[PDB]
DNA sequence: TCCGCGTCAGACTCGTAGGATTATAGCATACGTGA
DNA sequence: CACGTATGCTATAATGTGGCAGTCTGACGCGG
């Protein structure tokens, strides 16, 4: 994978709700990845590494 | 969340008294006629001081928390042989002492096999010889070059890096992934595979019907020798002991077995045929 | 038989006691060196056995009774 | 040493101290100069024994005269060296340790035994927190955990009188201190006060953890380790690689962790440490004890060289790679050999090429035992040395004792039993092993360099079982259905095919010959072609009544070929069977017929001489391909360039507004999807026929001997679909997202692909090859938890005695009968004496096997429905009678007692889905002339005059004169039927019509619409057009919907002119109509509709591919009894309902029975629309919702027969849909061991009380006893277990740790202080023993007999 | 065939004697788990008939 | 009861090839067994 | 005594740690 962004979602997966939870990746070619993402609740959350 | 050993030790650490010069004399001068309090509160005090060089340890043989143990066994002995009359600092002499426990410890446990410092040392010397050589010599060090360097002998430098060999795992596997792992391809050898357990049961068994097929005064003497009837494998002179008591008629009676037993190994179709084997 | 043992199972029936059966009486053969029924003619003694079931010479109960004949002449003879 | 059972309990302290041979104080393995073990360590000869057979270490006492004679000087006993194998050792643990497995392994005993969470313990054992062990003063009573700052507290406050402590000597006082007797009634009190449902479950299962406790003598304090067991040296070896280096197992490494740190304690309490250090010691040490215990469980595993974590104990045991799975369910073997496979077509079937090499290598014992027999060796080496040698005369004894002495061939993957058969060995020159080719079908075997395994049976017994149940010939039928599968193919039917076929005159039209000698002499003189069309005399020999053959004289009109094939034909069988031009379909009918007719023998010389002819006269014929066998159709660029004009001016009115992407979607692959159906029936129409011959005079027409025209129609190789992309068009490619592409190939393999259609077709043909690597492993994985399921059903009983019949119906789904009810009846014992209509004489007894000839009685007299006699409702304990299962499939007789049926069950549901690893559906047009029967259907009439479908569950039957079901149909919901009930409708008319696509919501009453919810943006969405302005709704579901409107159901409501509800005809129920996601509405509210209307269209994208991929899963989830998302609804007891209370719109259903006072009330889903009404009389298990059916909740209230029907049809439908025959009576066995187990109310003579889950077997043989006697009567009720849990609940615990989860059935074993009796078969294989079954069953039960008495 | 050590040798000596008769024993792989099962401080007894 | 980390699973034989790394000070006094 | 193996002692001050796992995935429980 290219060090870069990348904007993804889980199409359902997650919760039969069946929300689509977009996220995003930020992928160095040397560190710890930077992850957005969505909550059910639409609350936007940050996972470091 | 805090679960991790490590963590909780060095958080135990951290909430200690730091001491000072004078304090370190006060303390040191209670210690060393005995009192309790004293020894805990230096060696607990001093517990940042082994971590400081058991961090700066790691990665050679056992963990950080192993390191850390063997070091404040250092720190013990230390605080017992401490001389406050000496105007000299307390962390300089118990440096000497938390390195000289982590190395011994880093020496013994590491190496799978118990090795001796003796020799330990001495492979020290080889090895940073190597490094000066391999510095000047863009290739590395061979044996005989180091030996030379050193005005030792090739066969105590070889002996030596042969003791430096470290220990697989069998438990390991080897093919691409987990295929087969080194137990699987190995043999048990002391073991005889069920052909060659036969085959001896066979012989065995041979001689038994070959004892009863020569004279019985040709398999009482030659048997009783080898120990193949009797209790005790004798010698020559020895098969006087039984009623024999002879040494010239028991040699010529010994051999006479043998020749004529050598006929019935060339009759029954061995002799040159079992001569390969 | 030489190509298939459907006959042998007709015979005793269970095809499990068919080879334990065969198994018994191949054993004397091999071990005790009893006499074959039907002529040898280079067969091995796993295929005898089966002959002889086939043709019905050869059963559990048959097996039994000369046993205990055999068992009972050896009785007579240490006695 | 022959024991009876093995039990599994917690180790005491002491226990441990008594199998160890002393303790190991120090790490040191061996000594690096003399590598011999060092004095108190690891491998001490002191301990563990000498390292050279009776040999001390220091050397004084040598040979095998010194026996047990323990050398004063070095401490070492003079035995074998095989005693390091067998001896243990101990080590002295400064402090306690916990044994992870009892903490760790959830749920967890330690934590269950003390009522407290793992988190407490666990602060305790890491030394973070102390735990209060015992305060006389309330004021701290019990587990109460204290910080650091905490214990200073009450230390100062009260002190001494309260006992509080750290690490895992705190628990161990806290476990001591519990008395397991006083909790067990202080428990059984506080059930009695005040049971709250969920709560009563955790209490009544500590209650039985406590009695299990009391009962296994185990001892709580022994899960804390004080005595830590030492390994054997040669189970964890230290050995000399040939390098001079050594290599040693990870075992070595965990004990030395623990050793150092345990001493290293031992010296830190002899120096009087500071508290903080000890605890860092005792921190280090359970972490060394857990990871040489369990590495990886208690959080990061310890790594060792690599990086790889240390392989601990637990791990040897566990994994798949375990001991279990790896070398005890299955071993290397010896007297075992492979090779490449090929052809042996000169074979016969019970033989096989078995090269001189391999041969001499495996028979090396046999020989050197004739050798010696015939003095021609004259010992052993001697032998092995003339076999060395490989001297002549060796050959001549190794062909005598190959004779008659049966091999084992073995291919993988084995999925069935005849994966395994013995043949009789031909030795032949060369590397190869030579298959015969009918077997291939059984190995799935094909000769592009596949291997196969060889292994000699040794001993006389073996022998027999190979040659007797296991040879080639014995297995001809297949276990799973009754079909069989040894059958000729490829060249061997190419040539027979050739011979029967018929062409037009040819040579010798119409001559007239003396029988079938005179036909052969004809041919091979060259004066006849095989396909001359002349009347022979041939003589047939059919059965009479008795066993004597009759003979029969007649002139048949068929052709020169088939008249000498009736040559290899035997007496018995009719001319008609070689009369057809003959396919592999048709022969193997012909086998079968012969076989059940004739009888073995002569079907096996019947099935040689087949193979010989058909290989003769296939190299006699010589057809082959070309470039011009594949023709194209000549009017195939028409119905191209059509379609294309066509596709092209729906692109064109795509910009112009009639059209959305899915919409033109649809339209663009219907219409290529009708060209290429189009062009391949020309294609076929132009190959299949199209033979221009001049008959005699004038032209005709006859079938084409095109090449691949024979090879697709003889089904020899290729099938039409293959010559669909060969010389026809290849089609629509579908995408890996399983969409299609919208522009097709046109062009062909023939024609050439351009870059563009090679490259599109690679997506399906990789997803085709990806799926056969890796979906293999589930379809594996089914098999094998099938076969752990279903180990231990044998058939004990010839017969139970039952009268029990799981009753069976014709499988008529489709129009076309799918299974006849003969043959799904066909080898079942009949229950109840059912004779013909007329009830005044029996026509059939009662347990009597169903042969071919009853079967066919059956159909003159057309019985529809039989019960009969199945496994499931079979009454024997611990295993099922020969009369309830009925025929062996693989025999074609009734099935031997002993026989280990369920594993054959396993095997052949588990092989198919292994190996396997037209949406056209709108009319309804009736095939054959009759009445309309519509059963389960309520329609209203619409303004058309037409009757729309409303119901659901719809089966609309074709009914003839006589009034037998014939022909089915399910009609949909939203369907416009053609003519209404009973009706007379002719052969071909169209009876039904509906929209495959879309699922309208049909609406009963008459008035306007009204919009309930349906708030745009909140519920739905609003989209709108031009000029005028056309919007359109559609229902977005919680899935896309807002938080606001997600408690809003959105609903087309019916109101009338004055803006009233208007009812649904006779009911309170005002009509509304639930939409659900993606419901698109055309029409805007305020519209007057009609009844019977289209309200709503719902999508109905059918993306499925009709494949095992997606019916496998499906299979496993019915197997498993997964709850669906929506179960259906079903009446509990009989008796009256009305209704009573509503939430909103939630029903709550009310049933009030009859005879039975006490009510059952059920809370139900507003939107979930019931199939009854109100105040009718319904039995047990009446269908009240719509939606699927959890197979628990049939068991529950139908019964056995229903649930164990639902399971057969719902996983036969996959099957079936794949072309795959499975007999129902071995799903019938998966299930009998699905329902193995039973709940149980109130107590009866033993220790039921509530709730215990017992199996059904032996509640059944206490109840039997009780009736006799009397006692405590004890209701019960079955359970359905699904495969995984089911095997994990049998009553071995060597076959549930064999299984899976082994570490946590070990622990509840352990504690349970469990007996395993040794009842199972894996249980037996595991300890090496006979199997309870087939040989061994004999043997078997005389040991049962032998527990009677001595 | 396979672990059973006593046994493999014994039915081998048989077989070039001639006899094709087994003499069972117990699988040395079984006798390792039941010391690796005692290795973790479970015991586990063969029970007697 | 429900959101959620945790823990347990994922066809059968055949093959190929061997295998790694690091560094722990100089010296004297000391304890242990064989001659 | 002696070779191999082990324990010993040294003094500027120095006193809280830190290399990866790459998100497999459907499944089924056990605390808050
Ligand atoms: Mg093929
Ligand atoms: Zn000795």
């Amino acid at each position: 994978r290219s060090p870069g962004v990348f904007f993804d979602s889980d199409k359902g997966k997650t919760h039969s709700s069946g929300k689509v939870l977009y996220n995003a990746r930020i992928i160095p070619y040397r560190g710890s990845w930077l992850d957005f993402e969505f909550d059910p609740k639409d609350n936007l959350f940050v996972r470091i590494d | 969340r805090v679960l991790d050993a490590t963590q909780l030790y060095l958080g135990e650490i951290g909430y200690s008294p730091l001491l000072t010069a004078e304090e370190e004399v006060y303390f040191a001068r209670r210690a060393l006629r005995g009192d309790v309090a004293s020894r805990r509160r230096m060696i607990e005090s001093n517990l940042r001081l082994v971590v400081k060089i058991a961090r700066r340890y790691g990665n050679r043989g056992l963990a950080l928390l192993d390191l850390i143990e063997e070091g404040n066994l250092g720190l013990i002995r230390a605080v017992e042989k401490f001389d406050p009359e000496r105007g000299f600092r307390f962390s300089t002499y118990a440096t000497w002492w938390i390195r000289q426990t982590i190395e011994r410890a880093i020496m013994n446990q590491t190496r799978t096999i118990r090795l001796p410092i003796h020799i330990v040392k001495e492979l020290n010397v080889y090895l940073r010889t190597a490094r000066e050589l391999s510095h000047k010599l863009d290739h590395e060090p061979s044996a005989e070059e180091i030996a030379e360097q050193l005005d030792k002998p090739v066969d105590d430098v070889s002996r030596m890096l042969r003791l430096n060999e470290r220990i697989t795992s069998v438990d390991t596997p080897l093919g691409g992934d987990s295929e087969k792992a080194l137990l699987d391809i190995l043999a048990d050898e002391k073991e005889n595979g069920p052909e060659d357990t036969t085959q001896d049961d066979d012989m065995k068994q041979s001689i038994v019907k070959w004892l009863f097929e020569l004279n019985a005064k040709q398999r009482e003497v030659l048997a009783r020798r080898f120990g193949l009837l009797g209790y005790e494998a004798a010698t020559l002179e020895d098969v006087g002991r039984e009623i024999g008591l002879t040494r010239e008629r028991v040699r010529q009676i010994q051999v006479e077995g043998l020749r004529r037993l050598r006929e019935i190994l060339q009759t029954q179709g061995l002799n040159i045929e079992a001569l390969f084997l | 038989a030489r190509v298939t043992v459907q006959d042998a199972v007709e015979k005793i029936g269970n095809r499990f006691d068919l080879v334990l059966v065969a198994a018994r009486r191949a054993r004397q053969m091999q071990v005790g060196g009893k006499d074959p029924l039907v002529p040898e003619e280079n067969d091995k003694t796993t295929v005898i056995a089966l002959r002889e079931i086939e043709e019905g010479l050869i059963n559990n109960q048959i097996l039994d009774v000369r046993e205990r004949q055999e068992q009972q002449e050896q009785e007579a003879a240490e006695l | 040493e022959e024991f009876d059972a093995i039990k599994i309990a917690l180790a005491s302290p002491d226990m441990i101290r008594s199998w160890s041979f002393g303790e190991v104080k120090k790490p040191e393995t061996i000594n690096y100069r003399t590598f011999k073990p060092e004095r108190d360590g690891l491998f001490c000869a002191r301990i563990f024994g000498p390292v050279k057979d009776y040999e001390c270490l220091c050397g004084k006492y040598k040979r095998l005269k010194h026996r047990g004679v323990i050398c004063e000087k070095c401490g070492v006993e003079v035995t074998q060296t095989k005693v390091r194998r067998e001896r243990m050792g101990h080590i002295e643990l400064a402090s306690p340790t916990a044994h992870i497995w009892f903490l760790k392994s959830l749920p967890s005993r330690i934590g269950l035994l003390l009522d407290m969470p793992l988190r407490d313990i666990e602060r305790v054992l890491y030394f973070e927190s102390y735990v209060v062990i015992e305060g006389g003063m309330t004021n701290l009573e019990r587990q109460q955990i204290l910080t650091e700052e905490q214990y200073l507290d009450a230390l100062e406050e009260f002190g001494d009188e309260f006992d509080a402590k750290m690490g895992a000597e705190a628990i161990q006082a806290l476990l001591k201190s519990m008395d397991l007797e006083q909790e067990c009634e202080q428990l059984r009190e506080e059930l009695n006060e005040t049971n709250s449902e969920t709560k009563r479950k955790k209490l009544t299962k500590r209650i039985k953890l406590l009695e299990a406790f009391v009962q296994s003598g185990n001892k709580p304090e022994w899960m804390i380790l004080t005595v830590l067991p030492v390994l054997p040296p040669d189970l964890r070896p230290l050995v000399p690689l040939d390098g001079g280096r050594f290599a040693t197992s990870d075992l070595n490494d965990l004990y030395r962790r623990v050793i150092n740190r345990n001493n290293r304690l031992k010296r830190l309490l002899d120096l009087a440490a500071p508290d903080i250090i000890v605890r860092n010691e005792k921190r280090m040490l359970q972490e060394a004890v857990d990871a040489l215990l369990d590495n990886g469980r208690r959080g990061r595993a310890i790594t060792g060289s690599n990086k790889r974590p240390l392989k601990s104990l637990a791990d040897m045991i566990k994994g798949k790679q375990g001991r279990f799975r790896q070398n005890l369910l299955g071993k290397r073997v010896d007297y075992s050999g492979r090779s490449v496979i090929t052809v042996g077509p000169y074979l016969r079937l019970h033989q096989c090429g078995l090269p001189k090499k391999m041969a001499l290598e495996l028979f090396k014992p046999f020989i050197y035992g004739k050798l010696e027999l015939r003095g021609l060796a004259t010992t052993i080496k001697a032998a092995k040395k003339m076999v060395e040698r490989e001297e002549a005369v060796v050959w001549d004894i190794l062909d005598e004792v190959i004779r008659e002495h049966p091999v084992l061939l073995n291919r993988a993957p084995t999925l069935h039993r005849l994966g395994i058969q013995a043949f009789e060995p031909v030795l032949i020159e060369g590397k190869a092993i030579q298959l015969h080719p009918l077997v291939c079908a059984a190995y799935n075997a094909d000769f592009d360099g596949d291997q196969m395994a060889v292994h000699v049976p040794l001993t006389l017994e073996a022998q027999l079982e190979a040659r007797a149940l296991m040879m080639s010939t014995n297995n001809i039928l297949s276990p799973a259905n009754g079909e069989p599968i040894i059958v000729p193919s490829q060249d061997v039917v190419l040539g027979l095919y050739y011979m029967t076929r018929d062409c037009v005159n040819a040579k010798g039209e119409g001559m007239v010959l003396t029988g079938p000698k005179e036909a052969e002499r004809l041919y091979r003189s060259g004066l006849a072609s095989l396909h001359a069309r002349v009347k022979v005399r041939i003589t047939e020999y059919e059965k009479d009544a008795n066993g004597e053959l009759v003979a029969k004289t007649s002139l048949k009109d068929t052709t020169v070929g088939r008249a000498i094939l009736w040559m290899i034909v035997p007496k018995g069988l009719p001319y008609s069977i070689v009369n057809q031009a003959l396919g592999k379909k048709a022969i193997s009918k012909m086998l079968n017929t012969c076989y059940r007719i004739l009888g073995l023998k002569p079907t096996v010389i019947f099935a040689d001489q087949i193979m010989y002819t058909g290989f003769a006269y296939a190299a006699r014929s010589g057809a082959s391909v070309g470039i011009d066998d594949m023709v194209i159709p000549e009017k195939k660029h028409e119905i191209i360039s059509e379609a294309e004009a066509e596709v092209a001016e729906i692109q064109e009115q795509f910009q112009s507004g009639l059209v959305t992407a899915g919409e033109r979607y649809n339209k663009v692959i219907d219409i290529w999807a009708a060209a290429n159906d189009r062009v391949s029936k020309a294609m076929m129409d132009n190959l299949q026929t199209e033979t221009v011959i001049n008959r005699d005079g004038q032209e005709e027409k006859q079938v084409s001997f095109n090449s691949i025209y024979m090879m697709a129609d003889s089904g020899a190789r290729g099938s039409a679909a293959q010559i669909r992309q060969l010389a026809g068009m290849r089609g629509l490619m579908a995408k890996p997202d399983g969409s299609i592409i919208e522009t097709p190939i046109t062009a062909n393999f023939r024609e050439g692909l351009n870059v563009l259609q090679y490259f599109i077709s690679t997506h399906g043909a990789r997803k085709g090859l990806a799926d056969t690597a890796l979906k293999t492993a589930n379809s594996g994985y089914l098999t094998r938890r099938l076969v752990d399921v279903a180990q231990d059903l044998v058939v004990t009983e010839d017969d139970c005695g039952t009268h029990e019949g799981i009753m069976m119906t014709p499988v008529i789904e489709g129009g076309d009968v799918k299974e006849p009810l003969r043959d799904r009846v066909l080898g079942r014992v009949t229950a109840e004496d059912v004779l013909k209509p007329g009830t005044a004489d029996i026509l059939v007894p009662r347990n009597t096997l169903l042969h071919e000839q009853w079967c066919d009685l059956l159909e003159e007299n057309s019985v529809d429905a039989v019960k009969v006699r199945s496994v499931v409702s079979c009454d024997t304990d611990f295993g099922v009678c020969a009369h309830c299962y009925g025929r062996d499939l693989a025999r074609g007789h009734i099935i031997n007692k002993g026989e280990a049926i369920g594993v054959i069950a396993a095997q052949s549901i588990g092989e198919p889905g292994t190996q396997l690893t037209a949406a056209a559906e709108s009319s309804i047009q009736v095939k054959n002339k009759g009445s309309i029967k519509l059963s389960n259907v309520k329609s209203v009439v619409n303004s058309s005059g037409k009757l729309v479908i409303t119901s659901r569950n719809t089966e609309l039957k074709l009914i003839d004169e006589f009034g037998r079901t014939k022909e089915s149909y399910k009609v949909p919901y939203g369907a416009v039927l053609a003519k209404g009930d009973g009706e007379q409708v002719a052969g071909g008319e169209t009876v039904a019509n509906w929209d495959p696509h879309t699922m309208p919501v049909i609406t009963e009453v008459s008035g306007f619409v009204r919009f309930t919810d349906m708030i745009d943006g909140q519920t739905i969405t609003r989209q709108t057009d031009e000029l005028t302005g056309l919007s359109s709704l559609v229902v977005l579901d919680s899935a896309e919907r807002t938080a606001g409107g997600k408690d809003l159901r959105p609903a087309l409501k019916i109101v009338d002119a004055q803006g009233n509800d208007v009812l649904i005809p006779g009911t309170d129920m005002p009509a509304q109509y639930f939409l659900p996601g993606k419901a698109i509405v055309q029409l805007e509210d305020g519209v007057q509709i009609s009844s019977g209307d289209t309200l709503a269209r719902i999508p109905q994208e059918s993306g499925g591919t009709k494949d095992i991929t997606g019916g496998l899963p499906r299979v496993a989830d019915l197997f498993e009894a997964r709850r669906p998302k929506e179960p259906a609804i079903l009446a509990e007891i009989s008796g009256i309902v009305s209704f009573g209370k509503e939430t909103k719109g939630k029903r709550r259903l009310v049933i009030t029975p009859v005879d039975g006072s006490d009510p059952y009330e059920e809370m139900i889903p507003k939107w979930r629309q019931l199939n009854v009404f109100e105040g009718e009389r319904v039995e047990r298990g009446d269908v009240i919702s719509d939606g699927p059916e959890a197979p628990h909740d049939i068991l529950r209230l139908r019964g056995v027969h229903a649930v164990t029907r639902y399971i057969v049809n719902e996983v036969q439908d996959v099957y079936r849909l794949q072309g795959v025959k499975i007999n129902d009576k071995h799903i019938e066995v998966i299930v009998r061991q699905m329902l193995r187990k039973a709940t149980i109310v109130n107590a009866g003579s033993s220790d039921f009380l509530e709730g215990e889950q017992v199996e059904y077997s032996r509640v059944k043989i206490a109840n039997r006893e009780l009736e006799a006697n009397g006692k405590v009567g004890a209701t019960y009720s079955r359970d359905l277990l699904g495969i995984t849990k089911a095997s994990l609940a049998t009553e071995s615990f060597i076959s549930a740790a064999s299984f899976q989860e082994t570490t946590r059935v070990l622990t509840e074993a352990a504690v349970a202080g469990k007996r395993d009796e040794l009842r199972g078969l894996k249980e037996n294989v595991i300890v090496g023993r006979l199997i309870p079954a087939g040989t061994g069953y004999a043997y078997h039960q005389d040991r049962m007999r032998r527990r009677a008495a001595g | 065939k396979s672990d059973d050590v006593n046994g493999r040798t014994k039915m081998y000596k048989n077989i070039v004697d001639g006899n094709h008769q087994m003499e069972p024993g117990m699988p040395e792989s079984f006798n390792v788990l039941l010391k690796e099962i005692r290795s973790l401080g479970i015991n586990i007894e063969l029970e007697d008939e």
